[PDB]
């Protein structure tokens, strides 16, 4: 359960984020397809290189999802129906995952926000980017 | 793969009473009713709507086999399984495209199937052994992924 | 979420354990110390040998928890309060570890209940187990 | 560890540039504070109570430092982590009883904190090696659970 000082951290964070999200969606998934090579699974139709106008392109559409997500944070289910609805029941990406994706995109903050990255800030969106996880695998079965 | 002597035998021991044609249907049509998003990657193998259709559905069973024979001869061969599935391991990554968790998946449905289907026989020593054969195949198969 | 038909399930394969519940929990946890040893540090204070009374004693508990869950299918967050504050603050086991219990569960049922563990039941079972999971370990941070 | 010469090179690279006093403190630290329930095994250092005291904790950080220390030996043993920590294994198991999915966790806390220090520099492949690295560390300090 995200707590009213959660919201809080994560809405300042993602803030100063600001113009940069589309970036950092892109910079988290190249993290992750190198460090986590078996995600590359579910791409085969991407090309993969760095620099790649695919996982460009994704990595604003993912930013953006993030970006809405925060904006709803008291209502995450209903603002993130139809994307749960795409990875249960289309995409089928195994659970795991989304734990590697959301590592990534903590290293990428960490990276990239060093005054704002405090251990509490931290804390909030570890636990954030777990409540989207759990909110994108609730429709699998 | 810290198989003990004791562990092997067990393992050999009880492997031998498997019929590897019906397990193998069994484990892999499980795996699709229980983790249905495992669909993903079957679906030339036509109705997987019900539990019915995927257990009875004859392609199913047929590939179950397939899987089963495979595992069989890293049975055969538990001193190296890195090179027994080395080629089967390239053709998931490269050409199927699989997450190697499904592997993780199907290993731990094989130990419930063999469980169900040998009742008390699959004692608490037995099971663990078998646990860590099924992570060695799932380790195995994984290895060659880039 | 579970179906009605989910909860058919559970009850009648939990119905048809009866009174071997806590017989089978304890050969749950005798499998789990066996086949994942690394649960075993949670239990530095019991005796883990064979046929131990502690054992024994703990399968019971967790057998009832069990049942009391089964038997408040509808209110489980509610019914499993108590233990979800316990695992959370004073036992603190991290999470990964439920998932191993619940899979020598299911192997207990399945070794016991040859005609009742049928694919639909066994997929039940899982989520069954999958959410009693959630519950207690809903409230860590 | 299959960690590539250029991989070996990048992570060597980055370390000697690391204030372990600093690094280890935070790693931590923060450890305690994103998965509060770390916090059952150190009872004894004090108040843990929230973040700040968390930080500011000096036997954190006394104790951030040696295994930071500890981390360091690993980076000069490689080729050999499994015996390079079978001691520190055999402690972690038989004396603290600690569950061993706790060292996965310290990992990648460590890499979101070289990530906040080095910023920029914490490239994507950088990272890579040290997610090999802190799984191979992981992975040598559960070797001789039993
Ligand atoms: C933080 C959690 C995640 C979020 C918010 C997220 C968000 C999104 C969004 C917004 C889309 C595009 C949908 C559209 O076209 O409108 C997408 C698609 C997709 N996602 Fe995710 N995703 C997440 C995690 C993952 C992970 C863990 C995987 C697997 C590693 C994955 C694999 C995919 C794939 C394969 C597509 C389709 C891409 C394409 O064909 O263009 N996602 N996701
Ligand atoms: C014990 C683990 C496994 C073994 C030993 C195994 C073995 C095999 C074998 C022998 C084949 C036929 C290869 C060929 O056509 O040349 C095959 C094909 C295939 N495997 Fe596996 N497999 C395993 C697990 C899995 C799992 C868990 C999945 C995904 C859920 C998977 C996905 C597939 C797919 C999609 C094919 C091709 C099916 C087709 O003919 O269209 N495998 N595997
Ligand atoms: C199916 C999920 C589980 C349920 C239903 C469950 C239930 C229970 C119950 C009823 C108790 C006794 C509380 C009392 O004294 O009244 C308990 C205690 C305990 N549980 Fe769990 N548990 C679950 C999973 C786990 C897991 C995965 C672990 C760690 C591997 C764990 C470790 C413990 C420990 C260490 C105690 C204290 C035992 C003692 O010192 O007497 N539990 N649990
Ligand atoms: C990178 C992984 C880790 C390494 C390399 C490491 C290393 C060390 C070292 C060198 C000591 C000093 C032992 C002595 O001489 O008494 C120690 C103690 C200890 N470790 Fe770890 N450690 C690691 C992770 C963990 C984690 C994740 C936990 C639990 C969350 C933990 C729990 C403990 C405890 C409770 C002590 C005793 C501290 C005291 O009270 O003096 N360790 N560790």
């Amino acid at each position: 359960v995200l707590s009213p000082a959660d919201k809080t951290n994560v809405k300042a964070a993602w803030g100063k984020v600001g113009a940069h999200a589309g970036e950092y969606g892109a910079e988290a998934l190249e993290r992750m397809f190198l460090s986590f090579p078996t995600t590359k699974t579910y791409f085969p139709h991407f090309d993969l290189s760095h620099g790649s106008a695919q996982v460009k392109g994704h990595g604003k559409k993912v930013a953006d999802a993030l970006t809405n997500a925060v904006a709803h944070v008291d209502d995450m289910p209903n603002a993130l129906s139809a994307l749960s609805d795409l990875h249960a029941h289309k995409l089928r990406v195994d659970p795991v995952n989304f734990k590697l994706l959301s590592h990534c995109l903590l290293v990428t903050l960490a990276a990239h926000l060093p005054a704002e990255f405090t251990p509490a800030v931290h804390a909030s969106l570890d636990k954030f980017l777990a409540s989207v996880s759990t909110v994108l695998t609730s429709k699998y079965r | 793969m810290h198989l003990t002597p004791e562990e092997k035998s067990a393992v050999t021991a009880l492997w031998g009473k498997v019929n590897v044609d019906e397990v193998g249907g069994e484990a892999l049509g499980r795996l699709l009713v229980v983790f249905p998003w495992t669909q993903r990657f079957f679906e030339s193998f036509g109705d997987l709507s019900t539990p019915d259709a995927v257990m009875g559905n004859p392609k199913v069973k047929a590939h179950g086999k397939k899987v089963l024979g495979a595992f069989s001869d890293g049975l055969a061969h538990l001193d190296n399984l890195k090179g027994t599935f080395a080629t089967l391991s390239e053709l998931h990554c490269d050409k199927l495209h699989v997450d190697p968790e499904n592997f993780r998946l199907l290993g731990n449905v094989l130990v419930c199937v063999l469980a169900h289907h040998f009742g008390k026989e699959f004692t608490p020593p037995v099971q663990a052994a078998y646990q860590k054969v099924v992570a060695g195949v799932a380790n195995a198969l994984a290895h060659k992924y880039h």
